[PDB]
């Protein structure tokens, strides 16, 4: 019974949502809000110290002059002024980017032959528990070999350490538990039996290394250090010599043979090395979000928790900062996980879908995308129609198209289980949005949306991609806000109506199924929350080393 | 042989040439005139000997300001054009006989050279062109002043600047109209990385020969992209023809009528008509007061749809004599043209996308910058499998002085040394002539 | 031509902006120097600055496209290429962002018109400009509430009204004035003050936005409801998505 | 008298410097080490706070069986035990590569004729001082045209702004001096003529970006921050329409037309963006030292100065981690900026040029080469042999090379007033040490310095550049340790001697001429050991955004 | 084994052609092959030239 954003719009506005009038113009302009006036007065500290001139609210044009909205993140409780939701501001944001950047997924497979056939030793759990104990003191920066070595204070990189996983449960009961990913303790039963299924009889690592690091250096340094001291910890633990011409095997093993990426490198236009954003495929973003293993009787919520994973990644940090830079994109963002708007439109289309055809079982065709898509667009859209204040909130027409065509893509992939028409079905919502508002988004919203028809279930070299593949350096998505995060949303959509495990890969499903990891992924618009408050303690930080 | 279709051939004043031509006489695959405007592309390099002993005279090499205190060498190169010239010529020809070419510019300040095709031949890309050229250049001007061993690294600097600590030639007084095969936006790109403003500079701004050599460049591309291969080959020819080659006099026609007083729309309601006229498209079905057109031949109607485009941009951009617009053109002749008859617009909504971005990156603070600067590689304009870029340089080569980085800001040494060779300059020409002559082999 | 398809009022109205044979209702008389002040490229009496020379003052290639293709005027003058922008609110504005730049070039020559929600440009040459601003600003194109003349700070098109039915500016270049029900342009459209403010005229009434609007609304006429006009669109995107994967 | 070690070795070791034994196993391993002893303390907190075991000296070997030395910081009285000068460890190394990565030169000669020939506005030094009170609003990351923007909060960006400079003094006096970078002011009076002819009546903007985004992003970053703030100020300050065809002129200028990257970016292989070290040639992060303009009468303090800022930069963050990780690289680095030693070296052979020759009259060839290399590089050798302490203070033979030849080459260079054949002479020199002790440094270290004689003075396309263009990306110089710094350092030799204000580019020497950077770029080492006791306060910190 | 016609090459920038025309002429083939829908033949292109373009 109300729409799931209707608490939102009477905490921002002392109108009904309905009405279509309102007073404008003495509210205070930047006074009305505390968040601003913090500013106000941070500026003039801040020019006074420095002797340059900084913030300063009468420079150009004199914001507030309508209501400065507060938003509730959704799916919570917690309402912030957007400047809360900035990634400059939010160290949850800058965090959780942290922890997928200085991430690495690195095999013991190969490695293990090695030692085994090149230099004749054996490989056993206890091997492989004094293996790891070796990795755990070396990966954050310490030395094993050398005398006369300087090392990393182990406060500063208390965050950098290396995991196991694999499929065969009695392995993994005779490792240390330290040490062990359990994925019969963090997967629901038959999500569990997937994964195991998938990984068999391999052994993986997963390796984080420092956060200082990571900040200090870039996306492309994570593999090498892990090979670094992945290479100096098999050289301990199994008596190479320090350096023999068998060391390079575990060393091309580490960096080249055995390793998953989390973001594989960009052209040079755009040059990036590994582990950058514009790299992570959608697919991946979805297996990184740890919603699917928690909340999975509810395919909606583990969409939009993807969502809200990818439009801040991808919009705000990627695409508004690494892209552009400055003010940058909070709200293109914010309109995907605030407000519970998203999730009004997407638990209707969910419903429709159940009532007329039941999750997964549509023809996988045109005619489900038409008729879905078409549903869904028309439910959207006409709430922006009947609550004037919904279309005040979400004011710009890119934001209103990013979530209307995302309810339409993730419900149409509900239908048919298959992400291909539930991108088909995001298109058509562009289509029909354009024609009935005349209307989209901003001056080059809709490059890829008046492509997407036809690259959709194109063949051909740079077109021909299934939705799970497809990522921020697909052609036609590489440059624009408000599509990204969604199309992640809509690649979790087939597999969370499934109830698959995962998306894409399954090593970084259970790469991200971590409790030491700093941010929490099985929440991510709850932390999005935290660090608004200013009540997330991120990794990284230099107060150890410097004055108090 | 492998298709039936025939188009009509005009040169670039609407008359006839050749009537009757088999499409296939165009492809890429086939026409000589086309192989040889690629594998010239491939060969040619500008040498700024003038820009090289000014770089050596003061001692800025390596790139925007810089300059090493104490390196100055004040040699007389361009006073001894001829003999340095005549000097990196044997190194750069394979045998006296070959088809290199080295000829001296503008009183010795520049030189046109066309590395000879022996060389491509075992080679796996273009690079050689530049590289031979460049090595040969700076050993010619080494030996003719006896520049010392310790001095010659400068030359070398002020030849093809910083690299390879830059991975392009940063500073370098040589120009291609390619660029590095590592800024490549995919694989098969090289002929898409081609600068709108060096085509129209090649072309001395004659509207349909640029658009003619840029969409010989962007279908060629198509082929080594794989794209236009099995199902699609056939749209990709038919683009050519009448987007790029003026077929059957339909863009020439179209302009003709809509010049004096036309708009976008007026072009579209001309080109309706006549894929009307023609049988290309009829009417499917017939709503309230408004008729649904259909086709049996998309392809067809795609190319007549192309040849409308460029069209209206020609009118559109011509009537402002400003290219900014081509943007504009390109989204809205699309946009229309789907509410007008119910068909697909021009590659099937990719140059009205492409039209989307370009035009957010051409009037916004984000990136790409006017017209001129865009090429089928560059990130904005790729989309389109060679329908969008081809009416941009249509557009550069009628502005009359709007912009700020045009074809005399980027492109000056490519217009000195490029538009010299005939092929370049007037494609249009040689590429119909040629098809006429092998018309019968198809 | 047929321009749209549909059997609302809407689509009627959208048919009718783009047919350059269909007389646009004039609303309101504005002077000459009153356009020159809005649009705030230069003061009323001053030259037309230039980019280039004349095209007769300039020797141009041998090109058939240049002779066939009649320059407008501001180009044969070399004048700067310069704009007019509007927000049109989605409280039922006559015109609106994608029906103008359809309609745009559909009538107009040598325009660069850009399509944004909450925003909508043409760029042409100076003295062609000042023309069709003429009719953008005199006719049905614009209602002086429920439409704006804006360069920058374009904030208001989804925005609620205020007690008026004016539309919100940041910048209030354009004031409602309760003792005439007319509206003034206060500012130019950068939203620097006029000397003298000029008269807009009065708001259309309900009725009389209802049966001009061209948005398609629940409580209007809903794009849903145009079934023949969703239909094609729906056939567009089936045909798109068949070719670009075979033909 | 005493060589400038002595004090160094004498505070390290109980014996005198010359003795030739010494005692050993009865130290007590680690717990010899205030240092050690805090990292162990630390590694038992981390180990129980997360549940994994982490920092544990009995992991591996036994550091600590010989004496585990302090450090003299060269030019200063502090020393440190090394972990100190790791760079993990080290906020004032951390914030130097910030301050740099940070910072993009963005011209605004270009931009003003958009305003007078596109636009037919006038540009004005108040129009001038107009946009730089605008974009020091803006840069930060706050607004200037939108309603309803949310923004960045000022006091987390304070160390973000845009000042400018230009070689036409009277421009520079009507500009607000808030804003300018006083080139008469900076530089000594020759220096300050030459920089001022180069650069003319140009005016270029020295941009900073914050440095939290830069940690939160990449070096690539920079570039599009700046160029988005600036378009969105001219905007504002000169009235553009909010996004019109001339709009892009501005973007494309700011982005790539007058632009100068710190750092251009790298091939695939380490594919990284522009502003990451191996990006920045030696010329460049010569003239980013400025030392030139402070320590003018001593050309060799110059020199060790830009040695000091390379070794660290290059061998510590950019090979030590981006290229590589863990433990790492921290004395390759340090044997050139500490115990005077490097300074001792490179005195005797400024005496000996001075003496001999006049610094810049030798003849520039290979009989000065010969001579000077070989003079300063048997003076070097014998140190070593002379003094066991010194020889079992740089300990490893890749330290002991890159010492002797570092000196040896910039003495060439100061006799010949020219970079190549300096290093020549480094080449010389690495060839005559390795006969000399019969081993030069680690496995692979002399790959450059073999390829090194005949590349010094070739052509070849891939082969033959001036040193000055050279950096960490010529090809023979991309992988490896004690080398990079120190080429940094003798591209700065010669212009050190000849007096020239600048090495490669008189733009980078004047943008980092600010008072308003965080690090000290005028005292190198006297940052680092500040850094090194823990007192120097890096930018980019959450603590405002964190819980108490 | 392939080995793709010469003139393709004749008229090229570089080498891609082979591994370019090859996988579409493959990719067509197997769908022509089995009649796969256009629904799923997006499937058969990413088994034959992987991740590329997001790669
Ligand atoms: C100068 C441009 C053109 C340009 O390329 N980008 C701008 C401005 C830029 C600046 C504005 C910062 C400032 O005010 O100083 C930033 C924040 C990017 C940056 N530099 O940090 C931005 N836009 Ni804009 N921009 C946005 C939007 C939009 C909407 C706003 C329409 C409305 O009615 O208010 C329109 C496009 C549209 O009509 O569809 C718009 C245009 C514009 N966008 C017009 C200026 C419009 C005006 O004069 O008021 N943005 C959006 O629709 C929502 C999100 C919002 C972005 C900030 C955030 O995500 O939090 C911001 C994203
Ligand atoms: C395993 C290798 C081979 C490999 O590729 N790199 C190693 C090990 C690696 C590790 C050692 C850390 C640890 O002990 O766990 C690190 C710190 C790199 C990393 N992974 O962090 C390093 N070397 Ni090594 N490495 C060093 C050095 C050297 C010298 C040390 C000679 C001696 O007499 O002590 C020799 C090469 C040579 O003979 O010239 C060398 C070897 C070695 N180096 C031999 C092991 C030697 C041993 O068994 O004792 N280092 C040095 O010469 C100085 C700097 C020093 C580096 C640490 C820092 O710069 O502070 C360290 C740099
Ligand atoms: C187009 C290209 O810009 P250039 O034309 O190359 O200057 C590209 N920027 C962009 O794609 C910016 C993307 C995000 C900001 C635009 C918001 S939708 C770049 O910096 O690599
Ligand atoms: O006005 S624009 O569409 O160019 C910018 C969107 S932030
Ligand atoms: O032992 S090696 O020279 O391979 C490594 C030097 S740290
Ligand atoms: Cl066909
Ligand atoms: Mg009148
Ligand atoms: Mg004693
Ligand atoms: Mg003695
Ligand atoms: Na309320
Ligand atoms: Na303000
Ligand atoms: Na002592
Ligand atoms: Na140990
Ligand atoms: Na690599
Ligand atoms: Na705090
Ligand atoms: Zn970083």
């Amino acid at each position: 019974a109300d729409k799931l954003f209707i608490n939102a719009l009477k905490k921002k506005f002392e109108e009904s949502p309905e009405e279509k009038k309102t007073t404008f113009y003495t509210l205070g302009g930047w006074k009305q809000s505390e968040r601003k006036t913090e500013f106000v007065n941070a500026g003039k500290e801040v020019a006074a110290k420095r002797g340059i001139p900084q913030y300063n609210p009468d420079i150009g044009t004199p914001l507030g002059q309508r209501v400065l909205m507060p938003y509730q993140v959704s799916t919570t409780d917690t309402y912030v002024e957007g400047d809360d939701l900035h990634f400059v501001n939010n160290a949850a944001m800058q965090q959780m980017w942290d922890d997928i950047r200085r991430t690495v997924i690195v095999g013991l497979n190969h490695a293990h032959a090695v030692i085994e056939k090149r230099l004749g030793k054996e490989v056993t759990p206890e091997t492989i528990t004094h293996y790891l104990e070796t990795v755990n003191h070396a990966m954050p920066g310490a030395a094993v070999v050398q005398e006369h070595m300087v090392e990393t204070h182990p406060a500063l990189v208390a965050d950098s350490y290396v995991k196991v996983f694999t499929g065969n449960d009695e392995i993994a009961d005779e490792i240390d538990p330290a040490f062990v990913i359990d994925i019969n303790k963090q997967f629901p039963e038959d999500q569990a039996e997937t994964l195991k299924a998938e990984v068999g009889d391999g052994i993986w690592q997963v390796v984080r290394i420092p956060t200082i690091v990571s900040r200090t250096c870039d996306g492309a340094t994570t593999s090498r250090w892990s090979a670094m001291q992945i290479g100096m910890s098999m050289i301990s633990a199994y008596k190479q010599a320090a350096g023999e011409a068998a060391t390079g095997d575990f060393a091309y093993a580490a960096k080249h043979a055995e390793v998953i990426h989390m973001g594989t490198y960009l052209p040079v236009r755009r040059a990036r090395g590994e582990n950058e954003p514009g790299g992570v495929p959608f697919g991946y973003l979805a297996d990184i979000c740890q919603s699917s293993r928690v909340n999975y009787e509810d395919p909606v919520r583990v969409s939009l928790d993807v969502v809200a994973t990818g439009a801040m990644l991808y919009d705000q940090i990627w695409l508004g900062s690494y892209m552009s830079g400055g003010v940058g994109f909070t709200q293109y963002a914010t309109a995907a996980y605030t407000d519970n708007i998203l999730d009004d439109f997407t638990y209707f289309g969910k419903e429709y879908v159940e009532d007329k055809y039941g999750l997964c079982e549509a023809p996988n065709n045109m005619d489900t995308v038409l008729d879905v898509a078409t549903e869904v667009t028309f439910y959207g859209l006409e709430q922006y129609e009947e609550y004037p204040a919904l279309l005040e909130d979400q004011f710009g027409g890119s934001q209103r198209a990013a979530v209307v065509a995302a309810a339409a893509g993730c419900s149409t992939a509900f239908a048919t289980g298959n992400a291909q028409t539930g991108l088909s079905g995001w298109y058509l919502s562009m289509y029909l949005h354009k024609e009935q508002h005349s209307r989209l988004g901003f001056y080059g919203y809709d490059l890829q949306d008046q492509c997407g028809a036809s690259n959709v279930f194109s063949i051909r070299g740079d077109e021909g991609l299934p939705l799970e593949l497809r990522g921020p350096n697909y052609p036609n998505y590489a440059m624009n806000v408000g599509h990204q995060g969604e199309y992640a949303g809509i690649s979790q959509a087939p597999h969370a109506a499934r109830g698959d495990a995962f998306v894409f890969n399954p090593l970084v499903k259970i790469a991200f199924a971590d409790d030491n990891l700093v941010f929490d992924f099985t929440n991510v618009r709850g932390e999005f929350a935290k660090g608004a408050l200013r009540e997330f303690e991120p990794a990284g930080e230099r107060a150890l080393i410097t004055p108090a | 042989a492998k298709f039936e279709d025939k188009v009509d051939l005009y040169d670039d004043r609407g008359n006839l040439v050749e009537e009757q031509v088999p499409l296939e006489a165009l492809s890429p695959l086939r026409n000589p005139a086309i192989k040889s405007i690629v594998q010239g592309i491939k060969r040619t390099v500008a040498v700024n000997l003038e820009g090289i002993e000014n770089a050596l005279k003061t001692a800025k090499v390596g790139g925007p300001a810089c300059k090493i205190m104490g390196r100055e060498l004040d040699l007389d190169i361009v006073g001894n054009a001829e003999s340095i010239a005549a000097a990196a010529k044997e190194m750069i020809q394979v045998t006296e006989d070959d088809d290199t070419n080295v000829e001296l510019l503008g009183g010795g300040k520049r030189a046109l050279v066309q590395v000879p095709s022996a060389r491509f031949d075992v080679a796996a890309e273009y690079s050689a062109a530049p590289l031979v050229t460049a090595t040969a250049f700076v050993q010619a001007i080494i030996n003719e002043f006896d520049v010392s061993m310790y001095d010659a690294n400068m030359v070398k600097a002020a030849v093809l600047g910083r690299y390879p600590q830059s991975v392009e030639y940063m500073g370098a007084n040589i120009a291609t109209m390619l660029d590095i095969p590592q800024k490549l936006e995919g694989p098969g790109y090289a002929l898409r990385n081609i600068m709108v403003n060096h085509v129209v500079a090649a072309t001395l701004k004659n509207t349909l020969q640029a658009a003619a050599l840029s969409t010989i460049l962007e279908q060629t591309a198509m082929f080594e992209m794989g794209d236009a291969v099995g199902a699609f080959e056939r749209m990709h020819l038919l683009g050519l023809a009448y987007q790029g080659m003026n077929a059957d006099n339909l863009v020439f026609d179209l302009v003709k009528a809509n010049g004096k007083e036309g708009t976008v729309g007026s072009v579209i309601a001309d080109l309706v008509e006549r894929a009307l006229e023609d049988g290309v498209i009829k009417v499917e079905k017939e709503l309230t007061d408004y008729k649904v057109y259909g086709t049996d031949d998309l392809a067809m109607w795609n190319a007549y749809a192309a040849a409308g485009l460029m069209a209206a941009t020609m009118v559109n951009q011509g009537a402002a004599r400003a290219a900014q617009g081509v943007s504009s053109t390109l989204l809205y002749y699309n946009d229309l043209i789907e509410f007008e008859t119910g068909l697909p617009s021009v590659d099937f909504g990719k140059v009205e996308g492409t039209a989307v971005g370009f035009s957010f990156f051409s009037h916004s603070i984000y990136g790409g910058g006017g017209p001129g600067i865009f090429n089928g590689n560059h990130i904005v304009t790729r989309h389109s499998k060679g329908f969008a870029i081809p009416c941009v340089a249509a557009a550069m080569a009628l502005d009359a002085g709007t912009q700020m980085f045009s074809p005399e800001a980027t492109s000056g040494l490519i217009k000195e040394v490029f538009s010299q060779v005939d092929e370049f300059r007037e494609p249009l020409k040689y590429v119909v002539e040629a098809a006429a002559e092998i018309k019968n082999e198809i | 031509a047929q321009y749209y398809p549909g059997t609302t009022k809407v689509a009627q109205n959208r048919r009718n902006f783009c047919n350059p044979e269909y007389e646009l209702e004039k609303l309101r008389e504005i002077s000459d120097e009153d356009v020159v002040k809005i649009l705030g490229h230069r003061a009323p009496g001053e030259e037309y600055p230039s980019v280039h020379p004349p095209l007769e003052e300039m020797d141009e290639p041998e090109d058939a496209i240049r002779e066939m293709v009649e320059p407008i005027d501001g180009a044969k003058a070399g004048d700067r290429v310069r704009y007019i922008q509007f927000t049109d609110s989605m409280y039922f504005a006559p015109a609106q962002p994608y029906v103008r730049s359809r309609a745009y070039l559909c009538r107009y020559r040598g325009a660069d018109a850009g399509t944004l929600s909450g925003r909508q440009i043409i760029e042409t040459r100076e003295r062609d400009l000042e023309k069709i601003s003429k009719e953008l600003l005199e006719t049905e194109f614009f209602d002086p509430a429920r439409s704006g003349v804006r360069g920058k700070s374009v904030h208001g098109h989804s925005l609620r009204l205020d007690e008026d039915g004016m539309m919100f500016d940041m910048l209030r270049r354009q004031i409602y004035n309760k003792d005439t029900g007319r509206v003034e342009m206060v500012k130019n459209q950068i939203g620097d003050e006029l000397d003298e403010p000029v008269d807009l005229g009065e708001p259309l009434d309900e009725e009389t936005l209802m049966e001009k609007t061209t948005i398609y609304r629940v409580d209007g006429e809903a794009y849903r409801d145009d079934v023949e006009a969703v239909e094609i669109m729906q056939r567009i995107h089936v045909l798109r998505s068949q070719g670009g994967f075979n033909l």
